């Protein structure tokens, strides 16, 4: 019964970001002092099934002159990463139960850059080809601040088994051990799935949605699972997945927050955040967060 | 609003700087030398079209100086006060369309509702919500009325926590800030050289005002 | 505006105002949409005496 | 007001409810009613082989006690 | 506190009809807020006001299901609103046209009808002017 | 009188140094943003219901027009042509000639709502009400010919709005 | 018959989910865009009806030209509307878009945004209220509705 647990992992996961569409549209409306959509359905609820069918019965306009290979390949690889890196994450356990499972969700986050760069090859225009490149090159700018600040907090878990995390934070969550860490790596989220103070840039348009909207969701679900650690009872495990459940659904509603809260950095602007902010403080904290079990003889267990 | 704009770039920075204009030129004084005064005085709600009546009022101004009367002090306090509202409007249609260039995009709604309101005055005044058509060559075309007072009484009660509101969205963010401090920095003698007036000579220190 | 003395209490504090104070929505605070008739004085020159136009 | 923005916010909770559930319940069926097991490091894979060669149905999780010591 | 407000969504179940109006006005109107009755329309709509309500949200009208000739159960616009309601619904007067009705003529249309535009009933325009110029008529007789 | 607006020196103190490097690494004025538009999201929305709600008018708003007439059905135009010669747009095209028991009558009066800019001028203009504005604004149209109203239009349209533009110049002409 | 049931029916979907996202880009010409953005600010919420705010041209279903066409920019307007994937309806807001208006007579002005691309709404005023433009738009969702795509093809 392996293919349904995949399925019931794939299907679920899109229906939740069809309908966190609805949601920012919902609070950003509020925060506005005016609703989201309340009339295609009860509660606006049919509103992300009619823009489904309607971007789906639009007509595509494919460049006539683009690469048709790379133009189908990008959302493809786009999608299929999306959804490969929620196989990792153990809500209380996991579909996949990896040694490595921190290591394949980095080097799964580094292959999305793929996608950007063939979607403004493929574009056949200077201009959005100069957007791509501003993209890739603020993707793995902030990818550099993810991986080391991963690591830094991982020292204090033993490995890179995920599940591991939740045993680390079974009496206080990892927020209280490294608060600097974590609001770095927020930030590093936020700048990493193209999030609003960074968000500097028919079918397959959607798809390429569908796949940011998933990475945000499993971005922020990471982020639950590594700082904000639910305590799991080996029997009811329900009750860790609604905890669990809940966080995330918290910070993908302060992804939203922050998107209605701010104006958007300039490029050099978060260049220079990134370059000179976040990576010196990375690695004097990196130094530390090395420095720290030896001092106080707290070495994780895991060899 | 609409515009071409050619420049030429070397890499991040800008190095010339060409718009384009005359989409939007719709030949609005030739037009005029077909018309009477009243005839002409619409097209001044259309020139600058977020502060509609300021427009009328200069050009009201202009016909009665050159008719040689003056309207009833009524009528000017009238024209006053609805130039201050129309201020407000321009004020608050700027700085938010402004943020939301930026990319705000949130005050735009909590101040738009205020501009709703206005629109409310400038509708009960005159029967229309942007083009009033109110300030005539010779004072207003009608009475306040009877109620109207009162109402904007109790919108501009309520009005400097908004503005407080939108300061604490902008003033102090440092994201507002690194957007806007030390740009477009021009000296006083080349903003005088150069035509400017209103703020644009007020930021850089001139003390001026009409 | 009609709320829960909670949510009252939280938008306050996050905001930190008094809303109830001053609120963007109106209530019968308004005039009324019924008036009595006007009466709309006249002007200087409604004289029925010394108003001859070329003095004016 | 804010509570409606409650109604699809619970739609999508109970998406995000559905995977970790069936993964949990899953695991419950195909290892016999209890967490199905873990291995890293090769230890613990010479256990669950030896408890598969030990069962006599070719399953790791059907447990030998005592009463199968004779 | 929460309790208040559930009761309060409760009453508003409960004073439309039961669970079926509670649907129909939540499907046909978006909206399950209750008010008085203000009047009744001779088309089939009917006028609802709420003073507690702010400014623009204090009066409201739920359409009939069936005017001229249309079902009008999902496709409701504006215009199918009589005058006076069109007057009242809109807050240029304070005052219903039941307690103080319009004045009556033999030439005010006494069916309103709603927007033709896109029906064969739409409007054409013509010129309701004669001809200007009138031509000679040959004779019918032979000249010769 | 004139005011400044950025004329402020900080404070070079330990305390106000500390301060600001405090605002600068625990981000205190980006969360006071984000609390201000929690609270603001926590407060009711200003949307109202249409088209089962309206937004507020007056008896003052000009709408589409209408020719109206006497209480005895006979119609108040009687072709003075002052609406036309006032139009700034141009919008009226006006023909008349004495009808049959000689009375001083329109045989064409057009008003092309696509030229139209609604100032107005038209309805004071005339001397005898009869082209007003009415309050009507929903007659949107899916041709550009049905916007080209002729006389039996607007005789129409006056028939069907009488009693909301009399009810109206009712409110307003003591204001005129 | 099934055979025509069916067509109803899909049809009928089909209908309704491309009427209720219905993505408009503006061309805010002139002082009809401060009317179509009155549209978009609380007090109408032009959202809540499933027409999102500032769609890019390249997903946007319906144009709305909101302003005087001047004949320096009506190639612009043509370009843009030719790149907009298919089913597009455009909406004209206001005297100018309309017929010109009240530079009807000028040497610089299209007399009407109709010479340059076929319209499916007009809205007149000088500027429409917020909801005027807002009746336009729903009665352009009803237009839609009545339309009836499959039937023909079966019945051809
Ligand atoms: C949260 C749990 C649900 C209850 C709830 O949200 O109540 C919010 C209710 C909202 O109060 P408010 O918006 O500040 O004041 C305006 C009146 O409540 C305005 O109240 P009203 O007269 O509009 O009440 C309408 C009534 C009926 O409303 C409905 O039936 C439609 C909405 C149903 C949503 C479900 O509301 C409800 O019964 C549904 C309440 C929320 C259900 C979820 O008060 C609270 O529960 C605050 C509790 C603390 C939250 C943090
Ligand atoms: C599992 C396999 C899925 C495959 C793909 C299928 C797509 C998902 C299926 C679900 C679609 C959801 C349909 C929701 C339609 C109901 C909307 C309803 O409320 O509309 C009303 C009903 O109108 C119409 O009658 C609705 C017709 C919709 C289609 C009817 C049946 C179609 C079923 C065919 C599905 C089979 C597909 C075959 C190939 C996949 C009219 O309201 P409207 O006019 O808007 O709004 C006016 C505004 N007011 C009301 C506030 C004043
Ligand atoms: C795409 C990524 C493919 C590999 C992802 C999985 C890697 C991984 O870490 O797990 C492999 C997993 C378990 O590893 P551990 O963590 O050590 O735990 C098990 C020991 N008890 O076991 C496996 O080796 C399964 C996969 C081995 C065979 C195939 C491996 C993947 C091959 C990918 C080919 C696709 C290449 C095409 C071009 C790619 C360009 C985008
Ligand atoms: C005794 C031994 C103890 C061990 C050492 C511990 C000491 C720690 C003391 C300092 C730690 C603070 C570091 C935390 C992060 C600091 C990074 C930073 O401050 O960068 C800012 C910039 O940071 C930002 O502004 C980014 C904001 C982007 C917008 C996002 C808004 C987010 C705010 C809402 C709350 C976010 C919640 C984060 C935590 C979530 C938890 C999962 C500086 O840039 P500028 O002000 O522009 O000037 C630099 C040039 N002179
Ligand atoms: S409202 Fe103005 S533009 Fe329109 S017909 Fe009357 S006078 Fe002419
Ligand atoms: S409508 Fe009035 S102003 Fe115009 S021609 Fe007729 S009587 Fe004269
Ligand atoms: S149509 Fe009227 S309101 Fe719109 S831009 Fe032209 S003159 Fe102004």
């Amino acid at each position: 019964m392996f293919m349904i647990n995949i399925l019931s992992l794939i299907i679920p996961i899109l229906l939740a970001v069809a309908f966190l569409t609805l949601v920012e549209r919902k609070v950003l409306g509020y925060m506005q002092l005016r609703k989201g959509p309340n009339v295609v359905g009860p509660y606006g609820l049919l509103q992300p099934i009619a823009d489904a069918l309607k971007l789906f019965t639009k007509e595509p306009l494919r460049p006539a002159t683009s690469s048709i290979s790379m133009f189908i390949i990008a959302p493809i690889l786009a999608l299929s990463l999306a959804l490969t890196m929620w196989v990792p994450l153990p809500m209380p356990y996991p579909l996949i139960n990896m040694n490595l499972g921190v290591l394949f969700m980095l080097a799964m986050s580094s292959l999305a850059v793929y996608s950007i760069l063939w979607s403004g090859w493929a574009s056949n225009s200077k201009y959005a080809l100069i957007g791509a490149l501003r993209a890739v090159a603020q993707t793995i700018s902030y990818e550099v601040t993810l991986a080391i600040i991963l690591l830094s907090v991982l020292l204090m878990n033993g490995s890179y088994t995920l599940s591991t995390l939740i045993t680390t934070q079974e009496h206080i969550w990892m927020i209280f051990t490294s608060w600097p860490l974590a609001m770095m790596w927020f930030i590093s989220t936020l700048a990493e799935t193209n999030r609003a103070p960074f968000d500097l840039t028919a079918g397959p348009f959607a798809m390429f949605f569908m796949a940011e909207y998933a990475n945000i969701i499993m971005m922020n679900a990471f982020t639950a699972i590594l700082f904000l650690g639910a305590s799991h009872d080996p029997h009811t495990p329900e009750l860790y997945t609604i905890n669990f459940v809940l966080k995330t659904l918290a910070l993908t509603i302060t992804f939203l927050w922050i998107r209605a809260s701010y104006p958007r950095f300039r490029y050099d602007q978060l260049m220079h955040l990134l370059w000179k902010s976040f990576l010196p403080l990375t690695l004097a904290l990196c130094m530390w967060h090395i420095s720290l079990p030896i001092m106080t003889a707290s070495i994780p267990p895991q060899s | 609003g609409v515009l071409r704009l050619v420049m030429e770039l070397s890499g991040e920075m800008v190095r010339k700087c060409d718009p384009h204009i005359g989409l939007l030129h719709r030949g609005t004084e030739k037009l005029i030398e077909y018309k009477t005064y009243l005839q002409a005085l619409p097209y001044f709600d259309r020139l600058d079209y977020v502060s509609m009546m300021c427009n009328e009022q200069a050009y009201s101004l202009a016909v009665e100086k050159l008719l040689n009367i003056q309207p009833p002090p009524r009528a000017q306090w009238i024209r006053v006060l609805f130039g201050e509202i129309t201020r407000l409007l321009n004020h608050i249609m700027a700085v938010t369309t402004h943020a939301l260039d930026i990319g705000a995009m949130t005050p735009f709604f909590w101040m738009f509702e205020e501009r709703e309101k206005m629109f409310e005055f400038y509708e009960r005044v005159s029967g229309a919500r942007m083009h009033a058509a109110y300030i005539r060559p010779g004072g207003v075309h009608q009475d306040l009325p009877l109620g109207l007072l009162d109402d904007i009484y109790e919108f501009s009660k309520n009005f400097s926590f908004r503005i407080d509101e939108l300061e604490e969205m902008l003033t102090n963010n440092r994201i507002w800030r690194n957007r806007t401090v030390d740009i477009g920095v021009v000296t006083a003698e080349d903003a005088l050289n150069y035509g400017f007036s209103g703020v644009m000579l007020r930021g850089s220190g001139i003390q001026w005002d009409l | 505006a009609s709320a829960t003395r909670v949510i009252q209490l939280l938008r306050n504090w996050a905001s930190g105002r008094d809303l109830q104070a001053k609120l963007q929505l109106r209530y019968q605070e308004i005039s009324k949409r019924t008036q009595p008739p006007p009466k709309l004085p006249v002007g200087p020159s409604h004289k029925l005496s010394n108003n001859y136009y070329c003095t004016r | 007001m804010w509570f409606e923005i409650l109604p699809g916010i619970a739609v999508m909770a109970a998406c995000l409810f559905i995977p970790g559930m069936a993964t949990a319940h899953i695991h419950k069926f195909t290892n016999g009613g209890k967490e199905k097991r873990v291995a890293h490091f090769s230890y613990q894979w010479n256990l669950m082989e030896r408890d598969r060669r030990i069962s006599g149905v070719n399953r790791y999780h059907v447990t030998k006690g005592l009463e199968n010591i004779d | 506190e929460l309790v208040q407000v559930l009761r309060r969504g409760l009453q508003q179940v409960s004073g439309h009809g039961g669970l079926r109006g509670y649907l129909r006005v939540l499907f046909r109107a978006n909206d399950v807020r209750v008010g008085t009755l203000v009047g009744e329309d001779k088309y089939g709509n009917k006028y609802y006001e709420d003073n507690k309500q702010f400014f623009g949200r204090h009066r409201w009208v739920i359409y009939t299901t069936e005017m001229n000739g249309r079902d009008t159960f999902w496709d409701v616009d504006g215009s199918m609103v009589p005058p006076e309601w069109h007057r009242w619904l809109h807050c240029m007067t304070d005052d219903p046209p039941t307690t103080k009705p319009p004045t009556a003529r033999k030439y005010i249309w006494t069916n309103h009808k709603f927007n033709v535009s896109g029906t064969p009933q739409q409007y054409v325009p013509y010129s309701t002017t004669r001809k200007k110029i009138q031509e000679w008529v040959p004779p019918s007789t032979p000249y010769k | 009188t004139y005011k400044f607006v950025n004329m402020r020196e900080p404070s070079m103190d330990m305390k106000s140094v500390t301060d600001r490097a405090a605002q600068t690494l625990l981000w205190t004025e980006l969360v006071r943003g984000l609390g201000m538009t929690l609270s603001y999201l926590f407060r009711e929305p200003a949307t109202i219901n249409y088209p089962f709600e309206k937004g507020p008018l007056s008896p003052r708003f000009r709408g589409e027009h209408a020719l109206r007439r006497y209480p005895s059905g006979e119609e108040r135009c009687i072709a003075c042509k002052l609406c036309e010669a006032v139009c700034p747009a141009q919008a009226i095209t006006i023909e008349a000639e004495p009808r049959a028991d000689g009375s001083r009558r329109t045989t064409r009066y057009d008003i092309d709502m696509t030229k139209c800019i609604y100032c107005g001028f038209c309805q004071e203009a005339c001397p005898v009400d009869a082209i007003v504005e009415g309050p009507n604004f929903e007659f949107s149209t899916e041709t550009h010919e049905e916007l080209l109203y002729n006389k039996e239009k607007l005789l129409n349209n006056g028939d069907k709005w009488e009693a909301e533009i009399a009810a109206n110049i009712q409110a307003d002409y003591l204001y005129r | 018959s099934r055979g025509e049931y069916v067509v109803a029916k899909l049809d009928d979907l089909v209908n309704w989910a491309r009427r209720s996202s219905l993505w408009p880009m503006t061309f805010g010409l002139a002082c009809c865009a401060v009317e179509m953005m009155h549209m978009a600010a609380p007090r109408y919420d032009m959202d809540r009806f499933g027409v999102v705010f500032r769609a890019s041209p390249r997903q946007s279903d319906v144009m709305i030209v909101a302003g005087t066409l001047t004949n320096k920019m009506a190639p612009a307007l043509r370009k843009v509307y030719d790149q907009m994937p298919e089913p597009r309806y455009v909406v004209s807001m206001g005297s100018c878009a309309n017929g010109g208006g009240y530079y009807h007579y000028s040497y610089s002005v299209v007399r009407g945004c109709d010479r340059i691309v076929p319209v499916d709404i007009y809205v007149p005023g000088c500027p429409p209220t917020a909801e005027a433009l807002l009746y336009g738009i729903l009665q352009l969702q009803r237009k839609i509705k009545r339309e009836k795509r499959l039937r023909i093809w079966y019945r051809r």
